[PDB]
RNA sequence: UAGAGGUACUUAUUUCCAAACUUCGAACCUCCUUGUUAGGCAUUUACCUAACUGGAAAUG
RNA sequence: AGCUCAGUGAGGACAGAAAUCUCACGUUGAGGAUAAGGCCAAAAGCUCAAUUUACUGUGCCUUUUUGUACUAGGAUCAGUU
RNA sequence: GAAGCGGCCACACCCGGCUGGCAACAUCCAGCUCCACUCCGAACCUGGAAAUUAAGCAGUCGCGGGCCACAUCAGUACUGGGCUGGGCGACUUCCCGGGAACGUGCGGUGCUUGCUU
């Protein structure tokens, strides 16, 4: 019958991947060189803007590697864009543009730098921008990629990002293929827009939308100043807890009165 | 609903047989039936005994999803009358069979390119096989979700009304 | 021919097995090196009969088949190749060498080419055993004596505690049995863990 | 013809008669180290005294 | 066929452990130096540009010259006679703050913090130091197990 | 080395081994530290940092 | 930037111990110009694409100082692609 | 409790069962532009949201394989000093010091850094 692969020869022999690796998340060969800095310069903080995009969501963060483990420095999310006008299609490209833009004016509202770094940058007697580095992660870096829609809002918004590089941006794009199942189809726009029937937005609406998504964000961009963090945190376990709990762990007793009842079916008890 | 099995592929190739522009009538056959242009097959040995070298194109693939896959195996296994052997299922729930003479599947007016014998195969599987193909999160599908051998040929009585 | 065995006795050197690099080796005196009823049991044949040499040397392969065939022939013309158990626990893995001389160039490019097998034993190790049962453990001990002049140095033979092969003693064995912790594999006693 | 080819027998005596610790002058050593960094340091000597 | 080869006889120094292979992790890379800071060089296998050499695995140094990815260690090789000093490069991978100095500063700030509560409630100090595992003081011990320990009879047990 | 269990191989075993085998691993060795250590203050820099009433280094 | 190899297991017209196709397991045993030993798995392997840093100039370090060199390698600075 | 980001990198891996989805993760649905398949919207990419926890994921169970821990194994193996000790020799008592491994027995099977609803 050959030979069975997985002795254990095999399963003592075997090294494991780290973790993040066998979860499949991050990328250690990207890493080790995004988080690096010349000792030269000692113990210097470097940004890097992630923007990892989930089904619904699109998170950007901007972090600072450390030795117990990454900090953020500020966050946003794509579900606060309801309050600034975009209620529905929070994983669109004008989406990730947008939350690129909240990343950038939280980050600069906090360290007390809004009236410099308004517009994007493009040079000396004058104050050095944020260097903050795009973390990708294990998504592909093609051309149109949401992405790199992160990036243009966080550019647009204030910050320095290295690169080299207004349709997708206001609504565009979406607004076409509405047309096209709208036109000919007609069954297919029910599918396919469902939601935006709903509010409903309509195909014209989403490039007016997005420009006063763009003038609410610069206006007023930090939300949701709550203290204290730990009675925030109880609340969450309340809020969001499973109706029915999780089964739990048997005791070292009832573990031993199970095993002897099933060896008093194939004989010789009871030890373990 | 996601315990359904379904053709997740129907994998054509065609190997001829020898060397030369057998090869790429040999697409031709693929590319009117299929309606996709086909992959060219390179070799791995030189073997002398069949009239093979290390780097030439013996055979020419394709892979066909979707409708597309379906509609083929409602033609293919007519040859056969819906029949194929047990013994066809490998321990994965996946099938094939041969159509010598070609053109049954196949209509066609021959004149340049001659008639190439069929090696179809299936790929039968349940929605979440995502998981293995992916790169972010990729990991091993359940035992659940596994198609056994046996399972699959209750689908194949199930699904074309056939016989074993 | 051969050396005397006086040559190749104590042990100057680390051991030099066949491998890549040894190449040019001749193959062992010994094949066989287990006769009489091989597919028997621990229950069948429970009496056991040992040798074991009291020295720190090296022993030839042309002893062990010596050994082997004086062991058959006392055994055979006894009690006839129904009981008796012979088996012999020294492998000849060690290679000797030679500087040959046989005008003449010795001593210079003195590495010599391997000339035989040997095996080295270690004090108290066993050398042989004869497993058997009641009526035949007095002509076990007058094989073992015969095959003890084959061998170089001196040499003690011994009536074994433990049953078969195995080491279990009498008493310790019943208990397991009973016990049921112990089973049988088709030759000789496999333990059973409870895992 | 064939001598002796070496010997380390009072070596050990040799070294002993005498190990002696070798102090370095200064932990800088001003050959090596990076330019940009003692470029710097000039200029920090240099601005101090005037 | 002695060989003086840059790399030789090093079969198991530059082998990576069991079950410690592939790179690194990049906490390590994160990690920082200064000048005058304490480090002991062994080497990583897996990473081979800007190695030691074989002699200087698990050999402590000084750092003297700090550079973009690596660190100049002063190490004390002994020579023939004398204890030469040596200027090494090496990359930061292969280096790892040493240890040695943190008995030594323990017992100096736990010297202060003595020091100092003397003299806050003063009263009157007793002065701690270091001393060798001592002869002991007398005392009274009362068991109440005893066994009787003997040589058995010898038996061969094969 | 020599049997048993599976469909010559193969799953567990067993007799007995390696200077150019290692999944464990001593003894004997080897190397570093053991008096000044914690700070605070403000000058210098064309260097580093998004920024200086920061970092890095040397002068007090 | 993307992908995973050697191999084993089952399958598949002519198809055979070996042609091309498919799924499953696969800690690296393959491969990395060659000796032998290390080292390596979203790579240092294989494939595709664009390229010339196999570039210019001075010090420094290691092998090796009980003997300083050349060879080879290494960390930089100053350029430029 | 869930999610992005991580730290030590199997107490976390591997095979097989069972119990959960308010939001969240995901499967999933569709293919027009960005761009993608040396063929294929499977992947990658983009736009969805109908119905599901079947799978991933989370928690948990197994006289499970492995991994980790303690105790035995054992003052055994080996070993640093010392003898005008023994022994034809090979090797080895003893005195002053250090001290394993495999195996077996019992236990365990991830602990939480910073931000968010």
């Amino acid at each position: 019958s050959a030979k069975l692969v997985k002795n254990a020869g095999y399963f003592s022999r075997f090294q494991t991947k780290f973790r993040r690796r066998r979860e499949a998340k991050t990328d250690y060969v990207q890493r080790t060189q995004l988080i690096q800095q010349d000792k030269t310069k000692y113990g210097a903080a470097k940004y890097r803007l992630v923007a990892r995009i989930t089904n619904t969501k699109v998170i950007a963060q901007i972090v600072v590697a450390e030795l117990t483990g990454d900090k953020t420095v500020c966050q946003a999310l794509s579900t606060e864009l309801p309050k600034y006008g975009i209620k529905l299609g929070l994983s669109n490209y004008p989406a990730a543009y947008a939350t690129g833009l909240l990343v950038a004016r939280r980050f600069l509202t906090q360290m007390k730098l809004a009236d410099v770094f308004k517009t994007e940058i493009t040079d000396e007697e004058n104050r050095r921008p944020f260097k903050v580095i795009l973390d990708v992660g294990l998504a592909r870096t093609t051309t149109g990629a949401k992405v790199f829609a992160v990036m243009k809002g966080a550019v647009d918004g204030g910050l320095f990002i290295p690169h080299n590089v207004q349709y997708y941006i206001l609504g565009g794009a979406v607004a076409d293929y509405m047309r096209k199942l709208k036109k000919e189809s007609e069954e297919k726009y029910n599918k396919q827009f469902s939601r935006y029937v709903k509010a409903g937005i309509t195909a014209d609406n989403l490039e007016k939308i997005y420009k006063d998504a763009h003038a609410a964000i610069r206006k007023n961009p930090a939300a949701t100043v709550i203290a204290d963090k730990k009675k925030h945190a109880e609340e969450m376990k309340q809020k969001h807890a499973p109706k029915k709990p999780q089964t739990k762990k048997l005791s070292f007793e009832e573990k031993r009165k199970i095993l002897n009842e099933h060896l008093v079916a194939a004989g010789l008890p009871p030890r373990k | 609903k996601l315990n359904e099995i379904r053709v997740a592929k129907l994998c054509i190739n065609i190997n001829p047989g020898a060397v030369g522009d057998q090869v790429t009538r040999a697409s031709r056959v693929i590319e009117q039936l299929t309606k996709q242009q086909a992959m060219l097959a390179r070799s791995h040995r030189t073997i002398p005994k069949f009239g093979i070298r290390r780097n030439d194109k013996i055979a020419a693939y394709a892979t066909i999803r979707g409708p597309k896959a379906l509609e083929i195996l409602n033609r293919a296994l007519q040859v056969h009358d819906y029949e194929i052997s047990g013994r066809c299922f490998s321990i994965e729930g996946n099938f094939g069979f041969g159509i010598k003479e070609h053109i049954d599947l196949g209509l066609k007016y021959d004149r340049d390119i001659g008639i190439h014998g069929m090696d179809l195969y299936v790929v039968l599987e349940r929605p979440g096989n995502r998981i293995s193909r992916r790169k972010h999160c990729q990991s091993r599908i359940g035992p659940n979700q596994r198609v056994k051998r046996e399972e699959a040929k209750e689908w194949f009585v199930q699904k074309f009304n056939g016989t074993l | 021919g051969r050396r005397p065995a006086r040559c190749y006795r104590y042990i100057g050197n680390k051991p030099y097995p066949k491998s890549r690099f040894c190449r040019g080796v001749p193959d062992p005196r010994i094949i066989r090196y287990e006769t009489g009823t091989k597919t028997a049991h621990a229950k069948e044949l429970p009496i056991c009969c040992r040798l074991i040499l009291l020295e720190h040397e090296c022993v030839s392969s042309e002893a062990l088949e010596a050994a082997r065939v004086s062991s058959n022939r006392y055994m055979m013309k006894t009690m006839g190749k129904d009981g008796y158990h012979i088996k012999i626990n020294l492998h000849p893995f060690h290679v000797l060498r030679i500087n040959k001389m046989l005008l003449q160039t010795g001593m210079r490019h003195a590495f010599g080419k391997p000339e035989g097998l040997v095996a080295r034993a270690n004090y108290n190790s066993q050398i042989m055993t004869i497993r058997t049962t009641s009526a035949g453990l007095k002509h076990a001990l007058e094989a073992l004596r015969r095959a003890s002049f084959k061998f170089p140095g001196h040499s003690r033979v011994v009536i074994s505690n433990k049953v078969g092969f195995t080491p279990y003693t009498f008493e310790q064995f019943k208990e397991l049995q009973a016990n049921g912790q112990i089973v049988d594999c088709g030759n000789h006693v496999k333990r059973v863990y409870r895992r | 013809a064939k001598r002796s080819n070496t010997s380390a027998h009072n070596r050990s005596h040799q070294h002993h008669r005498n190990i002696h610790k070798c102090v370095v002058k200064k932990l800088w050593f001003e050959k090596g180290m990076n330019a940009k960094f003692l470029r710097n340091a000039r200029y920090a000597k240099a601005g101090q005294n005037k | 066929g002695h060989t003086e080869g840059l790399r030789h006889a090093t079969r198991y120094l530059f082998a990576r452990k069991f079950r410690k292979h592939g790179a690194p992790a990049p906490s390590i890379t994160l990690r920082t130096f200064r000048i005058g800071d304490i480090v002991d060089i062994k080497v990583n296998g897996a990473l081979h540009s800007g190695m030691p050499n074989r002699v200087y695995h698990g050999a402590t140094g000084i750092v003297w010259n700090v550079s973009p990815h690596a660190v100049g260690i002063l190490v004390k090789r002994r020579v023939n006679n004398h204890i030469a000093p040596k200027r090494i490069y090496v990359r930061t991978e292969h280096v790892f703050p040493s240890k040695s100095k943190n008995d030594f500063v323990a017992r100096c700030q736990a010297n202060l913090k003595a020091h100092e509560e003397a003299k806050k409630a003063g009263t009157k100090i007793a002065l701690p130091k270091r001393l060798p595992a001592q002869p002991r003081a007398s005392h009274v011990v009362k068991p109440e197990l005893i066994q009787t320990i003997t040589d058995a009879p010898f038996r061969e047990n094969w």
